[PDB]
């Protein structure tokens, strides 16, 4: 499988620096033009940096002289060193393989993208979430309450990725406390209630917290 | 300083109907090499953008027949001949000629019949009460259209500025929505009452619907 | 040969 998987990122105080990683599979990051595209919360797509196979580097004006695009020929990785971070930088960063060589004529668009890693510039310290069970009783519904955390994102799944269909993880809501909070739910048959383990796996990267909660009647 | 202008911001389409999104550039994305340098990308909710069409008019490997890109010079059009429930998301156009710039984006929505919500109410966990807070959670599962009234009533006496909602993105299988409303109370106030109720009005319901419980 | 970001800046 050909893909980009990126990592790093998380919460980082204003002014601080931060390195985003991104690693190729089944192609060489040294053999394609590579790009970094970000997306501010709610807002749309903004290009940030490009690194050409033909050595060179260029940056969007908004960041130029704070970000740096490096690759590693041996680690097969693309990097985005981000220095002196303003809040205007908090967004989701996507590295992408621009399948093009202007040398020859050919061009084939942003061929491959990464899953996208989140960066949050903020004064405030992290806080990991409390998880509480949402308990049930044709078909029935159960869920998890993921209260009081910061910053976004938090990732929820059920039975370690097994249970997908009928699942609904809601957008986080901002609470009066400055802290985010969400809920995730599944609808299942009332019959498999007495006989099926339903555990939701909450994972909050920047607070290093990781919870598996057994929702039961 | 090429600027792209996408039209419209949003459009609703019934599966089977055609759709047609427009991108308009500040300058000509026609290059002296005899090619049109403009792309079309789909960003399905909570995913990375996926390429649809490069070089103004050439569909990428894997993209369905139904997607076609046309245009030249400075005016361009992405067209879906027959929309499917799963074409829902946001469509962006990008030019890779002068820097890299994107359209404002275009939210594609599916139209479908009315769907009434099935409703669930969740009393606060014992685990959470042992922490001085009480969250009463209410689920509206798989309904259409998107608008719905959720009214909390404690000891039959409704609240205000007391709850808050969150709504899923339109599902890509059945083009439905789902909704969470959350009544947050102090552990204090929560013991002071016995019946908690969740009253939802919605287009797919003849008369309103309540789900409730007892302490 | 790369004067800037984009196809338009390749000599």
């Amino acid at each position: 499988e050909v893909q980009l998987v990126g990592s790093g990122g998380g919460l980082i105080q204003p002014g601080g620096s931060l390195r985003l990683s991104c690693a190729a599979s089944d192609f060489s990051v040294s053999e394609y033009y590579m790009t970094w595209v970000r997306q501010a919360p709610g807002k749309g797509l903004e290009w940030v940096a490009v690194l050409y196979k033909d050595g060179s580097q260029f940056y969007a004006p908004s960041v130029k002289g704070r970000f740096i695009v490096s690759r590693d020929n041996s680690k097969n990785s693309l990097y985005l060193q981000m220095n002196n971070l303003r809040g205007e930088d908090t967004a989701v960063y996507f590295c992408a393989r621009e399948n093009a060589d202007y040398g020859s004529d050919y061009y084939f668009g942003m061929d491959v993208w990464g899953q996208g890693t989140a960066v949050a510039v903020s004064s405030a310290s992290t806080k990991g979430p409390s998880v509480f069970p949402l308990a049930p009783s044709g078909t029935a519904a159960l869920g998890c309450l993921v209260k009081d955390y910061f910053p976004e994102p938090v990732t929820v799944s059920w039975n370690s990725g097994a249970l997908t269909s009928s699942v609904h993880t809601f957008p986080a809501v901002l609470q009066s406390s400055g802290l985010y909070s969400l809920s995730s739910v599944v609808t299942v048959p009332s019959s498999s209630l007495g006989t099926q383990t339903y555990i939701c796996n909450v994972n909050h990267k920047p607070s290093n917290t990781k919870v598996d909660k057994k929702a039961e009647p | 300083d090429i600027v792209m202008n996408q039209s419209p911001p949003s459009l609703a389409v019934t599966p089977g109907e055609p759709a047609s999104i427009s991108c308009r550039a500040s300058q000509s994305l026609l290059y002296s090499d005899g090619h049109n340098y403009l792309d079309w990308y789909l960003q399905k909710p909570g995913q990375a953008p996926q390429l649809l069409i490069y070089l103004g008019s050439t569909r990428a490997s894997g993209v369905p027949d139904r997607f076609s890109g046309s245009g030249s010079g400075t005016d361009f059009t992405l067209k879906i001949s027959r929309v499917e429930a799963e074409d829902v998301g946001v469509y962006y156009c990008m030019q890779p000629l002068q820097s890299y710039t994107f359209g404002q984006g275009t939210k594609l929505e599916i139209k479908r019949t009315v769907a009434a919500p099935s409703v669930f109410i969740f009393p606060p966990s014992d685990e959470q009460l042992k922490s001085g807070t009480a969250s009463v959670v209410c689920l509206l599962n798989n309904f259409y259209p998107r608008e719905a009234k959720v009214q909390w009533k404690v000891d039959n006496a409704l609240q205000s500025g007391n709850s808050q909602e969150s709504v899923t993105e339109q599902d890509s299988k059945d083009s439905t929505y789902s909704l969470s409303s959350t009544l947050t109370l102090s552990k204090a106030d929560y013991e002071k009452h016995k019946v908690y109720a969740c009253e939802v009005t919605h287009q797919g319901l003849s008369s309103p619907v309540t789900k409730s419980f007892n302490r | 040969i790369h004067i800037g970001p984009g196809r338009a800046f390749y000599t």
